[PDB]
RNA sequence: UUGAGAGAUACAAUUUGGGAAGAAAUUCCCAGAGUGUGUUUCUUUUGCGUUUAACCUGAACAGUCUCAUCGUGGGCAUAUUC
RNA sequence: GCGAUGAUCUUGACCCAUGGGUGGGUACAAAUGGCAGUCUGACAAGU
């Protein structure tokens, strides 16, 4: 039989169940191939006229892969991406996380992609000329005021870095195009800071710069084994 | 060459160059960028070691891409002539790939070296 | 006092310290040109044409004091003859901010969809621009025209054999002399019926030995004879055999300059169909050129490969590269040997050609290669 | 190691916050904190590295010739071994 | 104002209290469909 797809704790983020255990988004530009992946054509029976009921398509999405899948698959309950809203996802490096991000962010929404690599950017633009959501920016990603004319704003920010100078590097975006009460989703690799020491330490000195930048975290935690030694963090700005 | 990083030092070129050398003696070696490419697609490599002064360079670069892919560290070694004496034969080689053993000898200079590589990805 | 930054125009806010969320002025470009202009002008810190004449219209009320984001402009509005003063502090501001909150609001006729798409429109084009290369990096019309090429050969030996088969009432006695399609195509779009048998019709098609014939077959020819507009149908027909004949051609020659403008020095090396086709089969450049030369060397017949490799006999050596003429010019203890070197060049040139500066430089260092290919050929035909 | 400070775990008892039932008493479903006894982790006290403590290297000591590989023929046990 | 110049009768298959679902052929596109893991890897030629 058919497997049925119900949607998860937040909306965008569908669940499959029950011999399948995948993590799916909503498809809205089918017949791609990001790495090969299948795709999942599911539908509502209904009795009308004219046409079939819509088969909305469906995307798998592991964690293997993407950071903000594990962060789900952890345990949350609040979250700053929902279907509509505008996100800067900062570091993209390959374009193969962003159209996961184009799909969970509904029609309604516009993702930023960040480069500052000029080899990776070439699969950017191929994701762009692909969908219609697909901002794609081979710009600094450490100086905000050389790409304000490209950009409007955005409604959250995504950072994918783990640099240790990162405590300044979204500072500079947050102080240029996020809102007051916007959301700060962070994804800090330990050992990508320092690797000669423990990971609490770097974890500790990191959540005190997010407390001098002007960042609540609500919740901060290790994600399960998806990741080795790793950390998502979630804070709003100016709560 | 800018595109030749992250490239080494003198002291632990030496060091690099030794290991390689009590490899080459131990049948433990693959050489050739040829060879070394099917090690890094079966995943049997520990590590790669390619001469940074290789020209033209456009038959190198694919390498690191593979190696960040599947997670294998690398160093850049100034000098192919210093390498390919290094490996017991008596013409340049440009790429060669260390293989994975459970009970090799010289197994804790090798995972000592792979920190050294490690500090340098990071 | 505010100099607005957007890529519709340049506004000035003192919304005509006293501030009233409105707009002072504002100085539009909106096209290709002006915002991909805009876009270096914001990158550079670049005086732009309507920033100068923001600062040429409105002053001394507005002017005076006025506060720029970048600090790279206010060096150049510091030293303009209108003598203002400008101090750039505070740009990260709640007032500044708040000029994209109602951005939409201020500019009329303007909403949130037409900025998304001009800023969409004018990302692809500043991507096209930085990367110096198409948006798709165009190399999958090779894959389709190679697709094309066999098929439509396909269509010409169908149609060639269907005209045989129709022709062959009136005049059945051709085809044993005459095999070739585009020459049976010729004969009958120039000659029309069998009784016409006259002799230029015949010189600028065949040999002449063959014309002989073809005349003493076009006396003791006995089969139907009908009317003319069978006739009209069957040069109607052949018209089109001749017509797809230069088609395809056409597209080989499509497929020529493509192939030298992406890979000049496999180009070089193995002419246009094998690379052509290892590119095809492989089914990209880049994931062709990252492959071990051993696999190249052998990429094509993968069945009977690997049915060797199941049945422990012998691996069969010789790939799509059995076609070329290097290959092709050597003997049955030769010929492997040459393979091996091939691929071991081969690769060698893909690499050239993918990273991205040989297809910037045309190509002159696979000519070493072939130097390098024919003397081991010299000394392997001893 | 014996001292000195902290941390992890289990069993018994104790105690409480939420979801369902009951006037209450009491029961059903998650979560937490206390008391003892066991197991056990880390800093710190002290002995020790005399550095002939170990490892690597050009080594007379692979010579009564050595080693590998495919065969062959016997002994014992019931991916073999001699 | 009927037919041996075919009249008659049957080979779409099933089930249920117009309606519903399977069954098989054709064309199209895609396959966590098929590659233990897409060949071996240091000497040969001459004197």
């Amino acid at each position: 039989a058919k497997v049925v797809i119900e949607p998860h704790r937040h909306a965008g983020v569908y669940i499959a169940r029950g011999k399948e255990d995948l993590l799916v988004t909503k498809n809205m530009a089918p017949g791609e191939s990001v790495y090969g992946e299948k795709r999942i054509s599911v539908e509502e029976p209904s009795k009308e006229d004219g046409v079939p009921p819509t088969k909305v398509e469906y995307r798998v999405w592991n964690p293997f892969r993407s950071k903000l899948a594990a962060g789900i698959m952890g345990g949350l309950d609040e979250l700053f991406i929902a279907p509509g809203k505008k996100v800067l996802y900062l570091g993209a490096a390959s374009g193969t996380s962003v159209s996961h991000v184009s799909d969970v962010v509904g029609p309604e929404g516009v993702v930023y992609a960040v480069e500052f690599s000029h080899r990776p950017g070439r699969e950017l633009i191929s994701m762009a000329k692909k969908r219609p959501n697909i901002i794609p920016i081979i710009e600094d990603a450490r100086h905000p005021q050389k790409y304000r004319m490209l950009i409007g704003m955005v409604d959250c920010v995504f950072a994918d870095v783990a640099q240790p100078d990162q405590a300044r590097i979204i500072a500079l975006n947050s102080h240029m195009f996020l809102k007051d009460q916007g959301g700060v989703v962070i994804s800090i690799k330990a050992n990508c800071i320092d690797s000669t020491v423990d990971a609490e330490t770097v974890f500790a000195r990191e959540v005190q710069k997010l407390r001098e930048e002007r960042i609540k975290p609500l919740e901060q935690l290790t994600l399960e084994p998806y990741e080795r030694d790793h950390c998502i963090v979630v804070g709003r700005y100016m709560r | 060459n800018p595109k030749a990083f992250p490239l080494a030092d003198a002291a632990l070129t030496q060091q690099i160059l030794d290991v390689v050398q009590q490899a080459a003696n131990l049948r433990q070696l693959k050489k050739g960028a040829n060879e070394a490419t099917k090690t890094l697609n079966r995943g049997i490599s520990e590590f790669i070691i390619m001469a940074a002064d290789c020209e033209p360079i456009e038959i190198l670069l694919h390498l690191p891409l593979l190696c960040e892919d599947k997670n294998v560290p690398y160093v850049f070694v100034p000098s192919r002539v210093a390498l390919g004496r290094a490996c017991g034969v008596s013409r340049p080689v440009i790429a060669a790939s260390i293989t994975t053993n459970d009970a090799s000898a010289i197994k804790t200079q090798i995972y000592a070296v792979k920190d050294k590589i490690e500090t340098l990805l990071i | 006092y505010v100099l607005t930054e957007t890529s519709a125009g340049y506004a000035l806010l003192k919304a005509s310290v006293l501030k009233e969320f409105k707009i002072a002025a504002f100085s539009k470009f909106n096209s290709a040109a002006n915002a991909l202009e805009e876009a270096n002008s914001i990158i550079e810190g670049k005086v732009s044409s309507q920033l100068e004449k923001l600062l040429e219209e409105i002053k001394k009320d507005k002017k005076s004091t006025l506060i720029v984001s970048e600090t790279k402009l206010a060096n150049a509005i510091n030293k303009l003859g209108l003598n203002f003063n400008v101090v750039s502090d505070a740009v990260t501001l709640d007032i500044y901010r708040a000029i994209k909150e109602y951005l939409p609001e201020l500019l009329p006729g303007m909403s949130d969809n037409d900025l998304s798409k001009m800023s969409l429109g004018l990302a692809h084009s500043i991507g096209r621009h930085k990367l110096k290369f198409s948006a798709d990096k165009v190399d999958v019309m090779i894959i389709q025209a190679i697709a094309l090429l066999d098929d439509l050969d396909k269509e010409l030996n169908t149609y060639a054999m269907r005209c045989k088969e129709w022709y062959g009432w009136h005049f059945p006695e051709l085809a044993k002399i005459v095999t070739d399609s585009v020459a049976y195509a010729r004969i009958i779009l120039t000659m029309g019926i069998r009784s016409k048998a006259s002799e230029t019709d015949l010189s600028e098609i065949l040999p002449e030995e063959i014309e002989e014939r073809v005349k003493t077959a076009a006396e003791v020819s006995m089969g139907t004879e009908i009317t003319q507009t069978d006739l009209d149908n069957i040069n109607a027909l052949a018209e089109q055999i001749v017509e797809f004949a230069a088609y395809r051609e056409q597209l080989s020659n499509y497929l020529s300059a493509r192939m030298k403008a992406i890979a000049p020095n496999l180009t070089q090396l193995v002419g246009e169909l094998v690379g052509a086709r290892l590119i095809a089969h492989s089914g990209s450049l880049i994931s062709l050129a990252k492959s071990p030369a051993s696999t190249i060397q052998i990429l094509g017949a993968e069945k009977a490969l690997f049915r060797a490799l199941k049945t422990k006999h012998d691996t069969p050596k010789y790939g799509l590269l059995y076609h070329a003429s290097l290959v092709g010019q050597a003997t049955g203890k030769n010929k492997g040997k040459i393979a091996r070197v091939l691929a071991a060049k081969a690769a060698v040139s893909l690499r050239y050609d993918a990273l991205a500066e040989d297809r910037d430089d045309s190509g002159d260092i696979g000519l070493e290669s072939r130097a390098k290919v024919e003397n081991r050929l010299s000394q392997l035909e001893g």
